[PDB]
């Protein structure tokens, strides 16, 4: 006979302990990862002397 | 299933809690510790086979610590 | 913030592995398992010499 | 949660198959098998740690057959 295993939702969320989440409602609205600035800041005032 | 490979050492960090929030590590320490409470009469046969086998205290200790970490 | 973990039903059946199944709609139709009976006979023909 | 403890030696047999039917003893092997294929820097590292600690050939083969086996 035949059984149905039944929702792995919760497996899923133990499975996927370790890792980050991620609000996507809007398209994407992407978080928490980094990036690398090389600043170059000539090109300014003291907002005057 | 999705049980198990539960995504740990994969990489991928960064600086903020990232599902469980350490609970997950506390989670298998304590069912770890709950299943050798339960069944004392397993912990007992690897004491005795960490003091047979080995016989450096050092080797005694490794193979009886994983002795406890071997069950699924 | 505040997040369901999920249906577990899933993780249940696979917690569940290695166990006996049992039908239970009507009461009880509890199955696999063993007794051990005393059997005595005497009382018995061999329908008709 | 759930996904482990998975009620395996307690006892409680009979002559019939009980849930899964002799298909989560191959579970349990493909994933430790597959988790091996896929991370083949730890398996060097525990066959290095099991050629250095221990030393007689038994031993070796006992703790490395076991840090394969203590992944969670």
């Amino acid at each position: 006979d035949v059984v149905v295993l039944g929702s792995q939702e919760g497996a899923m969320h133990t499975a996927l302990t370790g890792a980050t989440e991620i609000q996507m409602s809007s398209g994407n609205l992407l978080f928490t990862g980094h990036l690398k600035c090389r600043l170059r800041m000539d090109k300014l005032q003291l907002k005057g002397m | 299933s999705v049980a198990l490979v539960p995504h740990v050492g994969m990489g991928l960090e960064t600086r903020t809690e990232t599902w469980m929030s350490s609970e997950g590590a506390w989670k298998h320490a304590q069912r770890i510790e709950t299943w050798i409470l339960r069944h004392p009469g397993f912990t007992i046969m690897a004491a005795i086979l960490a003091y047979t086998i080995g016989t450096t205290y050092f080797q005694r200790v490794l193979i009886f610590i994983l002795l406890t970490a071997v069950t699924p």
